[PDB]
This record gives C-alpha cells, structure tokens and sequence, in this order.
C-alpha cells in the first residue's frame, strides 16, 4: 500500500512464556530461567520497545507480579539472568520466577501480563 | 498480533476525521484492539483534542477493521501555524491461553500522530524537508528545521549509502527548532529522513564554508 506498514512481529503469532509444571516454590536467582527470542520483519530498524504491567511493592525494577501474593516473573535482556529489564532483527529477553517472600504461597498455579510496546521513530 | 497500516498518521486540520486500518494477522486466535491517543509527553488524554474509536473492538483471524480519528471542537485551540504531535497507540488483547504457569506477553503499537492545521496543509508533491540546514561544528552538525513541520532523521553520511545504512541515534526536530547531532565531518552530506509515508528519501547537501544546504 501507499503507508509503509510497521513490522510484524514473530509471524504474527501469540507470545507466551511457559515455566512448565512447577512449584511456585522455588530459589528465584537461579530457576526456570525461560528465555524468549521473538522476531521483527520490517519493510524497510528505527524501533523502540517498552515493557510495561503490574508490578510487585519493593525496590525491584524489572520483576511483574502475578496472580499469587509475594510471586513473580522478573525479566532480563538477552539470554542470560545478567542483564535486567526495567518494566530482519530479534529480540530476546529472560524471565525467572521470583519469590519475595517466605512462608506459604496461595496458590499453585500462575498467570501474568505485560505488554510490549513497539514505538516507531 | 494486530497490526497497523503505517507508521505515523498525519491529521488533516482541514478535516475532523480519518481511518486508520488495522488486521488481526494472526491465523488462529481472535484478538480484543484497544486503541488511544496520548500527549507530546506520551501522556494518555481520554477527553480530547484527538479522540480515537472504538476504544476497544474484537477481530477474528485474519479479519481487518479500522480505527477512527477524530477531532473535538478544543482542537481549534492548538497552534495553526505549526504541527502538533500526540501518538495513536493500539495494544492487543490476546485470549487467555489455556497453559497456567505462563507469562502472556500483550503486544502494542505507538507512532506518531501529527497534527496538521489547515493553515499550512501541504501539497501531495510537496518536500518541505529539504529547507534542512547543516552547520558544522565539533562533533557532528547542528541541524537546522525552520519549517512549521516535524521531521525525523535518521541517517546522515558522507554518501547516499550511508545516510541510509550508517549507524545513527535518530533525532526528531520539532517544527522551527533545531538540535546538534554527533557525525564524522563530510565534503557532500547526505541526510536521510522519514516522509509522511513512511518512505524514507535521502537528500543531498553543497556546503558553503560550515553551512550546507540542499542542492
């Protein structure tokens, strides 16, 4: 068409991180460290992107708190849990369930959001 | 995901309204499209100049829609002699995967949204960009736009290859303003530029002393 569209990002298809079956008990600083590679195909990169949703009280940055009290899914740049990530081409980042606290957790299934913002130039 | 038609929307102020199309290009899932409109700062406004609807609208696979941008009587308030910038933005509402233990990843589109009083539409054919000057100093140029439009740079090179493929931090002058932007020194600039289209044109620069203008 006349409008050079935007990218299309990993053929259009869903994006989820799946950790599997696994106990929301965990030692979150070394776990299911689940990284995610998803794909841009531009027409022609001039592209940012911002990640955003609900965070969990504390002084963590980069962490999106979930359907459980006192658990989460921090996030990383890259593969590798060096990194953060402060809430054609590729783009890759890591999440590992994070627990902030001991004690019992209700619940032993989760579910999270976040939303990834591609702002073009 | 949802996709858009382009990557910035260019507002007719002669005009109260215009479409923007959009298509759920995923092939197995219907997907929920929330739409809105932010500020300069990238500050969601719910109540106007630029209003954008259906807020909200479901899409089959496969299926395309639009989204309509419209104007609200306060828009006369904006400057008429220069662009106003605001940004259309349209997040996907995946369905809710039936896997627990998941991380849902919602994908969103932010560009661009100028404003464009009638006062200075412009022409189809028309190329305001290349009233762009260039002045040399340590470091890079000191990039000149006295035109009543936004432009966006993003590339400038000592050819046309470079202006267009050369590594550079893109840098959007607003309308009658100008700003300084690292670059090796070069005998015939080239600087490239994101159009109303999308395009992306390389102009050429004749330098006389430290200022150089378009051939």
């Amino acid at each position: 068409n006349v409008y050079i569209p935007p990218c299309t990002i990993n053929n259009g298809q869903n994006i989820v991180v799946d950790f599997g079956n696994i106990n929301p008990e965990h030692v979150d600083n070394s776990r299911g460290e689940v990284t995610k590679t998803i794909s841009i195909s531009c027409p022609y990169g001039s592209l940012w992107i911002k990640v955003t949703g609900n965070t969990m009280g504390g002084g963590q940055n980069n962490v999106l708190a979930t359907n459980i009290t006192h658990f989460g899914i921090a996030l990383y740049q890259g593969k590798g849990m060096s990194t953060p990530l402060t809430l054609r081409s590729t783009f890759t980042f890591t999440s590992v369930p994070f627990r902030n606290g001991s004690g019992i957790l209700n619940g032993g299934d989760f579910r999270t959001t976040a939303s990834m913002s591609m702002i073009y130039n | 995901a949802v996709s858009l038609d382009r990557t910035r929307a260019v507002f007719d102020g002669s005009e109260k309204s215009m479409t923007l199309d959009i298509s759920n290009d995923n092939k197995q899932l219907p997907y929920l499209a929330q739409a809105w409109i932010e500020n300069e700062n990238q500050e969601k406004i719910i109540t106007g100049p630029v209003i954008a609807t259906p807020p909200v609208q479901r899409l089959e696979p496969g299926a395309k829609s639009m989204v309509r941008l419209s104007t609200t009587p306060d828009i006369s308030k904006l400057p008429q002699d220069r662009e106003s910038l605001f940004y259309f933005n349209l997040r996907e509402i995946p369905p809710r995967s039936e896997k627990a233990n998941v991380l849902q990843i919602a994908l969103q589109t932010k560009i661009k949204l100028f404003y464009r009083p009638a006062a200075i539409k412009t022409r189809p054919n028309e190329v305001w960009q290349d009233q762009l000057i260039l002045n040399k100093v340590s470091g890079g140029y000191r990039i000149e736009n006295p035109t009543p439009y936004y432009v966006t740079v993003i590339g400038l090179g000592g050819s046309e290859k470079q202006a267009e493929e050369g590594e550079f931090e893109t840098v959007m002058l607003s309308p009658r303003s100008e700003q300084t932007v690292k670059s090796a020194n070069y005998n015939t600039p080239y600087l490239s530029y994101i159009n109303d289209y999308g395009g992306r044109p390389v102009l050429s620069f004749i330098c006389n002393g430290s200022r150089c203008s378009v051939k």
